């Protein structure tokens, strides 16, 4: 929060990205003390890059750092898909502390585009006959893992009781994920039609569903 | 205080001319231990006497890393001070901070300091409980209120009555023979005609560490102070210092003045005299 | 070379106490602060406070301070980190690391935290029918609805096992009730719906509940 | 801006004894800024292998520096040290006096 | 043993 960085940034293997980190000029344009912190899923954040433009013997010389002005920037050349995971960066500020970044999602592109497959169920009769009503809409098979979902009744979106998981890896290193419209057997029964609207590199696909 | 350790650094802006001079020495008493200088070609912190040698890799990255937070922390305070006081950037200018510890005869704390300069003249200083500040004009105010707000004295405190000496008691056990050594003052007298009725008697100490040292000249027994000459103690270049007084008097009464030596190497004074011949 | 370790993960209700623990295995010259940082699900690294282990010199951030702990015991190198009464928004993963000097130059593996109020509750199977308009000459989807259900995990299996080809089980979804639901979905050719029998087999074992659930066309 | 003016002692690190090796000393101190220029001279001409020590300070915040060199007394060569200060009005020259 | 902590001025 204290230092910027963009949110995402994609590249194909082989090539080259870089991440760039904003400060001010009491931490990142004051002090040549920029770090870069690389973490995977569900793993602690590792050193890559400390002092600027430094770097430890045992990570590898594809990670570079660099400085200018308020602006610090990693880069990492040609890209692996080991390379793919989370990157934060943070600088001294005085007091001997440290301020981070936002992070970074690192998305190395390994597959062609895959469009999602979205199948929406209706709630079922043995769910109605117990005063409940649940649409789920399943979405599999797309590449890259980034989708987001929209509700609507009869085209007014609908933002209430709304479930919706993140991008999960499949077997096939394909994306799945799952979004849950829970309603009540009168709001199902008055409306037309719900739909299930899925957005992916700016194509939306679309899924309605009628009583 | 019978044994101490000094940090000294001189922070010097040049216009016109690139990066900011950065020149840190540490004393353990008066001895030069380790040094630091930002045109050096190593950018790391070196040492200056053969004990600290002994000292590990994890020691000396440890003390780069201080010493290069020092030098850039001091590049920021130039700037900061210039807007302080509407400087334009064009002069030169001087910051100088120093710290450390005193102990006592057992080894432990008896004194702690941080003392910080712009310019030649006092900006603030830690007063000797280590719990508050010295401001010395409007600026040094600022400075102060943003350190009271951020609790520096606080653990400024904990480095000077721990930290530093637990260190110092490290280093004068390891450099024993350097730090707790006492070299007794080799001394000898030379005479100078400065006429047919005139001579000076010069006392001459040398070789001594510490540097502490009094020389005094009496004559019938009685000081002669305000009729002394004394050079300030100099440093011989290997580890010792040195020392002279000077007396003119009259020729015939050389046998009625003594010179007087204290130095912690000799357990009791020395006289001194000029037999003619 | 250092390495902090962390404590065990903590699984916990509202209202309980908690402290987590970090030891700098081996040893290091007293050039560092032990720091611990907050990281909620999807979220940046928040930086909750550090502790000087020569003094025990605390330093919190402004956000959490008061409603968390930091202390050392620099006899065996630990820092603890004590909530006095869990939140369940202190749900997140914990790490310690060390700030030596200039730079956080290492990290601990981390503590996973997880303060739940729900209580131990098996799920209800719906019956997810295939689409009456489904691929003619194609494939069809169907499957099962597994909802509100807690702890984690549930089971999901197929005709018991023995139909494995076009599963896919998706990863369960939190709601705001603390309960959670998730849905397997076998693709199966349209030309089965008539003739084979598909049964999903929902197994929660924190709370023996064994459901089948029978999935017919319409 | 605080200035003060350096006070300079030429000397020997050793009791000077002609034929016998020594170091020369020019020892600079008490002076304000930091610049400052220092000089061993051989017969007017400067030395040019000649070390100095690192900067420090005074309790009353002044500096002073080392300047040495190895040289041997020949009891013909004269010695010196010239020093030249924001202080000083010109260069000032301080011979070598091996009773001093 | 230089101090770990530092202040701007």
């Amino acid at each position: 929060s204290v230092l910027t960085q963009p949110a995402s940034v994609s590249g194909s293997p082989g090539q080259s990205i870089t991440i760039s980190c904003t400060g001010t000029s009491s931490d990142v344009g004051g002090y040549n003390y920029v770090s870069w912190y690389q973490q995977h899923p569900g793993k602690a954040p590792k050193l890559m890059i400390y002092d600027v433009n430094n770097r430890p013997s045992e990570v590898s010389n594809r990670f570079s750092g660099s400085k200018s002005g308020n602006t610090a920037s990693l880069t990492i050349s040609g890209l692996q898909a080991e390379d793919e995971a989370d990157y934060y960066c943070s600088s001294y500020t005085t007091g001997s502390r440290a301020v981070f970044g936002g992070g970074t999602k690192l998305t190395v592109l390994g597959q062609p585009k895959a469009n999602p497959t979205v199948t929406l169920f209706p709630p079922s009769s043995e769910e109605l006959q117990a005063n409940k009503a649940t649409l789920v809409c399943l979405i599999s098979d797309f590449y890259p893992g980034a989708v987001t979902v929209a509700w609507k009744a009869d085209g007014s979106p609908v933002k209430a009781g709304v479930e919706t998981t993140k991008p999960s890896k499949q077997s096939n290193n394909k994306y799945a994920a799952s979004s849950y419209l829970s309603l009540t057997p009168e709001q199902w029964k008055s409306h037309r039609s719900y739909s299930c609207q899925v957005t992916h590199e700016g194509s939306t696909v679309e899924k309605t569903v009628a009583p | 205080g019978s044994h101490s350790m000094r940090y000294f650094f001189t922070s010097v802006s040049r216009p016109g001319r690139g990066e900011p001079r950065f020149i840190a020495v540490g004393y353990v008493d008066d001895t030069q231990f380790v040094r630091f200088d930002s045109d050096a070609a190593s950018q790391r912190m070196e040492p200056r006497a053969p004990w600290i040698e002994q000292e590990g890799p994890e020691y000396w990255d440890g003390e780069t890393r201080k010493v290069k937070a020092h030098s850039q922390t001091h590049r920021v305070d130039l700037g900061t001070l210039r807007g302080y006081y509407n400087q334009s950037e064009a002069g030169s200018h001087t910051v100088q901070r120093m710290y450390g510890c005193d102990v006592g005869s057992d080894w432990r704390f008896l004194r702690g300091y941080h003392q910080y300069a712009y310019d030649g003249k006092d900006y603030i200083a830690l007063k000797e409980d280590l719990r508050s500040w010295t401001a010395a004009d409007m600026a040094a105010q600022t400075t102060k209120h943003k350190w009271e707000a951020a609790h520096v004295a606080e653990q400024l405190r904990a480095y000077l009555e721990g930290t530093c000496v637990e260190w110092l008691r490290r280093y004068l056990e390891n450099g024993k023979e350097t730090l707790q050594r006492t070299d007794a003052p080799k001394t000898h007298m030379t005479h100078h005609a400065v006429s047919d009725h005139e001579a000076t008697l010069r006392c001459w100490a040398l070789s001594f560490y510490p540097a502490e040292i009094t020389l005094t000249w009496q004559r019938d027994g009685e000081d002669q102070t305000q009729d002394t000459e004394l050079v300030e103690t100099r440093p011989a270049g290997d580890g010792t210092f040195q020392k002279w007084a000077a007396v003119v008097v009259p020729s015939g009464q050389e046998q009625r003045y003594t010179c007087h030596v204290q130095h912690e190497g000799l357990p009791k004074p020395l006289t001194l005299r000029w037999e003619p011949g | 070379e250092v390495q902090l370790v962390q404590s065990g993960a903590e699984v916990k209700k509202p209202g309980e106490s908690l402290t987590i623990s970090c030891k700098a295995s081996g040893y290091s010259f007293p050039n560092y602060w032990i720091t611990w940082v907050r990281q909620m699900s999807g979220g940046g690294l928040e930086w909750m406070g550090r502790i000087d282990p020569g003094d025990s010199y605390t330093t919190y951030n402004p956000s959490f301070q008061g409603h968390v702990t930091i202390s050392i015991d620099k006899s065996t190198n630990t820092a603890y980190l004590h909530w006095n009464s869990l939140k369940a928004s202190d749900t997140a993963m914990y790490y310690c690391a060390r700030y030596y000097v200039s730079l956080v130059d290492i990290w601990g593996q981390g503590t996973l935290v997880t303060v739940s109020s729900a209580s131990t509750k098996g799920p209800s199977v719906f019956p997810l029918a295939p689409s009456s308009k489904s691929t003619s000459g194609g494939t069809a989807a169907l499957g099962c609805l597994v909802k509100d259900y807690f702890p984690e995990p549930v089971t999901v299996s197929w005709n018991s096992g023995a139909l494995t080809s076009g599963v896919h089980t998706f990863p369960a979804v939190l709601q705001s009730s603390g309960l959670y639901s998730l849905s397997s979905v076998v693709t199966v050719p349209s030309s089965s719906l008539g003739t084979q029998t598909y049964i999903c087999n929902v197994n929660h074992k924190p709370s023996n509940t064994k459901v089948d659930k029978k999935v017919e066309p319409k | 801006m605080i200035q003060r003016t350096p006070k300079i002692q030429v000397y020997s690190r050793h009791p000077a004894e002609n034929g016998k090796s020594n170091f020369l000393n020019c020892y600079v101190s008490g002076f304000h800024p930091s610049d400052i220029e220092v000089d061993l001279l051989k017969n007017g001409e400067r030395i040019e292998k000649v070390e100095h020590s690192d900067l420090s300070f005074s309790k009353d915040w002044s500096f002073y520096l080392l300047y040495y060199t190895e040289f041997t007394p020949t009891e013909k060569d004269e010695y010196a040290c010239r020093v030249n200060h924001v202080t000083l009005s010109q260069p000032k020259i301080v011979k070598w006096d091996r009773d001093m | 043993f230089m101090n770990k902590f530092i202040y701007e001025i």
